[PDB]
């Protein structure tokens, strides 16, 4: 169904691109997030988009550093992470939520407690120097 | 008739991504308000999803309120009308489904803080 | 619309157009949704101000009194008279009531919903 | 003041006829609501009436046998009862409610919690049966 990667490890200033690809159904009739989950905190919306690529959140925390972006010739989503920082360590997780949509926001679907109907497996971002 | 907390009306919504049209609607006011006010507060209920995606939101199976499709009630979508705009009853929920809707409006308002 | 909308915080809404008792026009308005939806929902929930009477004659009724909060009047919170307004609707942020206001808002609330249960 | 007369002791089927008067000011813009309270029982709008002449509200256990009608030109608010049961017993008071007004809806001012400006002294209505 819905397979992420691009995680790993960086020092603080680099960068990173996690992908969501998914199998079986189409992600450009879908709202798309991006959530992560640092230890002991609250899950947090960081970029979502409804299925209309004009409606996009981005959390205050990641506002200008990351990108969200659709490539729907490949089915998969990106999440572009710049300037990272130690900040961002956590569990990150795509979800895809199917159509019909009750609202078209962005910002509707990264609240945390949203129930998407498919997510993917979840990848590691650590970010940390000596 | 008389207006009840629970009932399901049919009432004219518009005008109004708040929630527009001729649908249907559950009464949430106190049942002193239904019977002395001129108006009445209801919640919003909508066809196109059929799940409760945020504990907000309580479904409504079709096969047990005479209804059109699976619907959910919008705990977040609550507006007060004037009592001319009621039509038709449709049903009225249980105390059992009530209660879910008490507790999505508890959350929905934020009535849950301590 | 605001950038930060917070529980509490009295807006200048409008709420053009309504029909019968309803309360419409460019109003005072009072954020009555929990926090987490008036971040992320595109809808806040607000109740009503009025200042027509200033004195609150009800249980549902919270009095605002303008030598506290920078109102015009005396004015009087209707929790009777909710409704769910598009986020565009809320054009200036006027104030916020304190906390202990709010405790007699959620009262009033809890009344006015029937949620005594 | 507002001050209540017409009350005494009646058979069941009698009738009677309750006044509601002010002195010093006119009841012309009021809203005018009639309340009754019985012994070891709670307090119920029986009948009210808006500023304006167009919405009146009776209580269920009052429609048909009840009928509030204000005469301006006496300054008098009257409360008909015809068909007296001995569960109309208890004391009615009238309340009067100075503009400004919130609704147009006689119903709302009959609700049991209203907080009005003034009201009166009661009148005791007995009917035995």
């Amino acid at each position: 169904q819905l397979q992420e990667s691009g995680g790993g490890l960086v020092q603080p200033g680099g960068s990173l691109r996690l992908s969501c690809a998914a199998s079986g159904f189409t992600l450009d009739y879908y709202a798309i997030g991006w959530f992560r989950q640092a230890p002991g905190k609250e899950r947090e919306g960081v970029s979502c988009i409804s299925s209309s690529d004009g409606s996009t959140y981005y959390a205050d925390s990641v506002k200008g550093r990351f990108t969200i972006s659709r490539d729907n010739a490949k089915n998969t989503v990106y999440l572009e992470m710049n300037s990272l920082k130690p900040e961002d360590t956590a569990v990150y997780y795509c979800a895809a939520e199917a159509p019909p949509l009750l609202y078209d926001s962005g910002s509707y679907y990264c609240q945390p407690l949203y129930q998407y109907d498919y997510w993917g497996q979840g990848t590691q971002v650590t970010v940390s120097s000596h | 008739d008389p207006i009840r907390r629970g009932d399901v009306y049919l009432a004219d919504l518009s005008p109004v991504s708040e929630q527009g049209g001729v649908r249907p609607v559950v009464i949430i006011q106190n049942d002193t308000g239904n019977k002395y006010s001129p108006t009445v507060i209801v919640a919003a209920i909508t066809g196109r999803i059929n799940k409760a995606k945020i504990p907000t939101h309580v479904e409504i199976e079709k096969k047990k309120y005479k209804l059109d499709k699976d619907s959910v009630i919008l705990l977040e979508q609550i507006r007060t009308l004037d009592k001319k705009r009621l039509k038709e009853k449709l049903t009225y929920l249980s105390d059992d489904k009530m209660k879910e809707v008490d507790n999505a409006l508890m959350i929905s308002l934020g009535l849950n803080a301590v």
